[PDB]
């Protein structure tokens, strides 16, 4: 059988839309957003993701970034060539 | 429990050693985010040789102790001196001289990612009174950075 | 007075400032400087840093460490440990007729052929060292082994650090 | 009295594991590389693609951990050169770990170009003063 | 009890071990933050990395093998192969933080004999997160070993690459969504080891 | 004290989570959350999985949400 | 029938890692670890093991070995030829 | 006073199981259980069997985990 | 209920009776891991002869006794005398000598697993200066070991 495409909703969460039926989530350290809908997050940023993996992604024109993933009270990112983390709150 | 500040940074401290260091000699400017540190080669080298002088780390000190107060991505130290015999031998000196000077910079604690040394030899003069030695105003050596977020 | 890089590998003048502070006495300013300038006091301070003195029959060996008195993994001479050094070349001054011998020993981590590099760039670092500061070139000679004949342990932490080492030998 | 010469600063037994466990690490590399340089001579080195003029001496020290085409940009432009990019950027992103010191900005390009591997290429065309970043042709 | 002439609290521990293991927790998080980049340059998952984004499978070795089933007889090997873990896709590389960050979580939830046996709770607890250290490093050096002798055994011709079948469709969809450039990536056949001693090929360095 | 030895706290701009000062410099204070902090030590466990599964245990274990057992926040 | 090879435990104990389900073992009087999963100890260590007698043994590239065998509050081992014991708690 | 007439003590160097005196010299006395101990004498019985096997008894007979009776640990 | 050290040695012992040994003249050196002592064949033996004095047997339980203090897997001995009439009447006297020293210190209880002997004669002098006879300071006995963990 043919895999699936992709999840819609990785293109309102590129726009900024958050997925109806979802809960907000609490993201420090950085410029990010997250989204808790079926127990996944949802995440929009510009910056890199690398530790925690995850299941779906999408970019926009501008270098706008949308992750789909399991969720995880902490992210690893990458700035500018440094390694930092964010801290994901209300879950 | 987040933190309030960017760490071991002040506002009062930056504008004090922007004074002190003014009234010393080492000109410190500021143009939009863009920041140059500006040195003379006489307080920093011998008489045209690339060997520093013991008492230049107390103000190579004073200088990596300004330099940890910003957030940087990449410095810029570029050398320049007055002509004495060729331009092969003054690009060799103003290299090694950036090559020293970007040494001990890497040595203490700045939080840069990517530090870029160059010498230009005699190629860009800012006084047209070229009378002196190392002792002429535009023999120095130039750091500049632009301060990120 | 002194100046802290290598005093610009001149002799330094070290009684005669004792000997004119300590007048405002003359014998008292010569005891302290004969005192002070004997073999014994010498070898007291080189114990004081971390360098060892073994003397056995005629054969005097010297033995310091790279990992106080080098850069890290580099071939460079760390300038701040610049009182042992002198101190070294101060007790080598009281032989001038016997050869030197001067050998550069690492640690069991890494290649076999950057051992011996790491070995030999630090003899001859060393070498040099000892030649810039008045001993002629045809009384030196350098050799770097690796982890050849260790003194220690290197299955453990502080056997494996007591074995870098430099070795400094003369008749 | 009795002294041996090196006494340093105290120890952690956490770092002592974990400098036991990183010797083995490095040996087995160790191994592992003599074994594959055994097995396949390499023929050709990549100076014939990314040669070296004059500016590409000034010297830099550069630590990073993201991505090729920022470094790779920041590069070509502390040279004084064009940049140029080829080919479609992979979705999953090519990243790379520089730690140096003061080296040139040549053996720069020729390390990031080294460590990329399969995945993107570096030329340096110096008659047009052009630093290129090409991807490659696979998904 | 002895010669014979000569014939003729608990709480304590509890709870200094609670503090002693948060305060050993600490002080490791510190020391493994201290030397965050040499960790990085160690254990790095992104250059053993295949081709497609295919994380290498994890192989165990043995030698000079015996057992003792029962009496009688014995059975004996001289060098035995395992694969551990298989190979997958992957989006991200693995991190050493995920083998060797310990958790911390500041407990504020709290005298004759009460001194030494809190004392001797105290050395306990650090005697327990020293053990729970040690595991997590055995699991990390396991992991990087295995994916090293990987490499090794496909240098000498004792494994198979994984092989990998890619699809490729034109512009794919219906008059409400379309999708431009469509490629269906699928891993066909995984490592495993052969049985064919014939096709081995040595290593002699000079 | 954010704009010490300076003209005081014009406003905090949000684009880059900073205060502005009276002056023409940034100031080193932070404004909002969305800030670029370089954060490197995290408190609670569960860390590098999904998080405390959050059931009420008879015992004093701690599970994870991929299985995991923490034996940090585990009582003896 | 043909007995069985080995068990492939051992090459986990060869690694450090201790078996799924097993409790660890407190040693003392040299370099050893000692687990218990199944009334049966798992040891590893580098010296030789004299007294006692072992069911199945392996053996690392590097000097390691691995014993599988029954469960014993002591061990008999020699060291550099020397002869010496080794205390086994928390069985 | 394990480093006595010396510098006193250093750190625990935990890969020979030793103290480190503040000379150079290694230390007599021991830091971890994992040091090289000539152990000899050793208590406990059903020693060189088993071990003492679980049960609770009517009478004072100790039985070790092979099926042996010790007769030093029984009650008369 | 463990021990603590190991029996029957303190540092506090090994400092006083190296201190000891080398103000009496018995030369007591240590590089790294590795032990030697140096005794002067004067100070145990008579004339030229494997014949131990009644007196030196003091001196070897001191030695003994300084042995006891460590751990170790091997011990040599090594003989060395001085030029009297024949290189095999040498080699004849320093291992009778070396055996001699070696079976008083294994007949003491070191615990030590091999013990080595070997007479080298005189082909290794440690001093130019060769006039005297037992008296010279090359006609010795060495002791070297290695400290195990």
């Amino acid at each position: 059988g043919i895999p699936p495409s992709a999840n819609d909703l990785l293109l309102h969460v590129l726009e900024g839309v958050p997925p109806p039926g979802s809960r907000r989530l609490v993201v420090s350290g950085g410029d990010a957003r997250a989204w808790l809908s079926n127990e996944k997050m949802y995440v929009r940023t510009n910056l890199t993701i690398l530790s925690p993996g995850w299941l779906a992604s999408m970019t926009s024109a501008d270098g706008t970034h949308a992750y789909e993933m399991q969720k995880s009270p902490v992210l690893l990112v990458s700035w500018h060539g440094k390694v930092m983390q964010l801290k994901v709150e209300g879950l | 429990k987040l933190p309030c500040r960017v760490d071991g940074a002040c506002d009062a401290t930056i504008i004090k050693m922007m004074t002190d260091l003014n009234k010393k000699g080492i000109k410190v400017a500021s143009v939009g985010q863009n920041y140059l540190i500006s040195i003379p080669a006489s307080a920093l080298f011998a008489d045209q040789s690339p060997r520093l002088n013991w008492a230049s780390y107390s103000l190579l000190n004073e200088i990596a102790a300004f330099l940890k107060q910003f957030r940087k991505i990449a410095i810029t130290v570029t050398s320049y001196s007055s002509k004495y015999v060729s331009v092969k031998r003054e690009r060799a000196l103003t290299l090694a001289r950036s090559r020293v000077v970007s040494e001990y910079l890497w040595s203490q604690g700045v939080d840069s990612r990517i530090i870029f040394t160059q010498g230009l030899g005699s190629d860009k003069p800012i006084t047209s009174y070229t009378l002196g030695g190392d002792r002429s105003p535009n023999a120095r050596v130039e750091i500049t950075f632009r301060r990120a977020v | 007075c002194f100046h802290p890089p290598y005093n610009n590998f001149q002799p330094d003048r070290r009684a005669v400032k004792r000997v004119g502070v300590d007048t405002g006495g003359g014998t008292v300013g010569l005891v302290a400087s004969i005192y002070r300038d004997s073999k014994r006091k010498i070898i007291r301070d080189l114990q004081k840093q971390d360098i060892q003195y073994v003397e056995y029959g005629d054969t005097r060996t010297l033995i310091i460490p790279t990992d106080k008195y080098f850069m890290f993994s580099s071939p460079r001479l760390n300038e701040i440990c610049y009182p042992g050094l002198n101190n070294v070349i101060r007790l080598l001054n009281f032989y001038p007729q016997s050869t030197i011998y001067v050998a550069g020993f690492t640690d069991n981590v890494g290649s076999r052929s950057h051992k011996r590099k790491l070995s030999q760039a630090q003899a001859e670092t060393m070498m040099t060292f000892l030649w810039a500061n008045g001993i002629a070139a045809k009384r030196l000679k350098a050799e770097g082994y690796g982890d050849k004949n260790a003194i220690s342990d290197n299955a453990i932490i502080h056997g494996s650090a007591q074995n870098r080492r430099i070795e400094i030998q003369w008749f | 009295k009795f002294k041996k010469p090196p006494i340093n600063n105290p120890s952690d037994d956490a770092t002592i594991k974990l400098a036991e466990a990183a010797v083995s690490v490095s040996d087995s590399m160790l191994e592992m590389a003599k074994v594959e340089k055994v097995i396949t001579p390499p023929s050709k080195d990549n100076t014939l693609t990314i040669p070296n003029a004059y500016n590409l001496q000034a010297r830099a020290s550069v630590d990073w951990s993201g991505p090729i085409e920022e470094l790779t940009a920041r590069i070509a432009k502390a040279a004084h050169f064009r940049f140029r990019v080829l080919g479609k950027s992979p979705s999953v992103p090519v990243l790379i770990s520089i730690s140096t010191k003061d080296e040139s900005l040549a053996e720069i390009l020729r390390d990031i170009d080294y460590q990329a591997g399969k995945k993107a290429s570096i030329h340096v065309y110096p008659n047009s003063q052009v630093v290129e970043l090409r991807y490659a042709k696979i998904y | 009890t002895g010669s014979l002439a000569g014939l003729q609290k608990e709480t304590a521990l509890s709870v200094g071990a609670q503090a002693g293991l948060a305060w050993r927790a600490k002080i490791i998080d510190e020391q493994l933050n201290k030397q965050a980049r040499n960790l990085d340059a160690i254990y790095d998952f992104n250059s053993l990395v295949l081709e497609h984004n295919i994380l290498p499978p994890v192989l165990l070795e043995g030698r000079n093998t015996l057992n003792l089933a029962d009496a009688q007889s014995i059975r004996i090997s001289d060098r035995t192969y395992k694969v551990a873990k298989q190979a997958h896709f992957i989006t991200t590389p693995p991190t050493w933080r995920q083998y060797l960050w310990m958790d911390y979580v500041k407990p504020e939830a709290p005298k004759e004999i009460w001194c030494i046996y809190t004392e001797r709770g105290w050395k306990n607890g650090i005697d327990q997160a020293n053990t729970i250290l040690e595991e997590n490093i055995a699991r990390i050096k396991e992991d990087f070993g295995g994916m090293i002798l990987y490499r090794k055994l496909l240098a000498m011709n004792m494994v198979s690459p994984p092989y990998v079948s890619h699809t490729d469709l034109g512009v794919t969809g219906d008059g409400s969504e379309i999708h431009i450039d469509d490629r269906v990536l699928r891993i066909t056949a995984l490592p495993e080891l052969n049985v064919n001693s014939a096709e081995w090929r040595a290593a002699v360095a000079k | 004290g954010c704009c010490s030895k300076m003209g005081g706290i014009n406003y905090c701009d949000s684009s880059a989570g900073r205060l502005v000062c009276n002056n023409g410099f940034y100031s080193t204070c932070y404004c909002t959350r969305h800030a670029v902090m370089d954060l490197q030590f995290l408190m609670g466990c569960c860390l590098w999985h999904g998080g405390v599964y959050p059931q009420l245990n008879s015992s004093g274990l701690v599970v994870c949400n991929d299985g995991y057992v923490s034996e940090e926040c585990s009582l003896q």
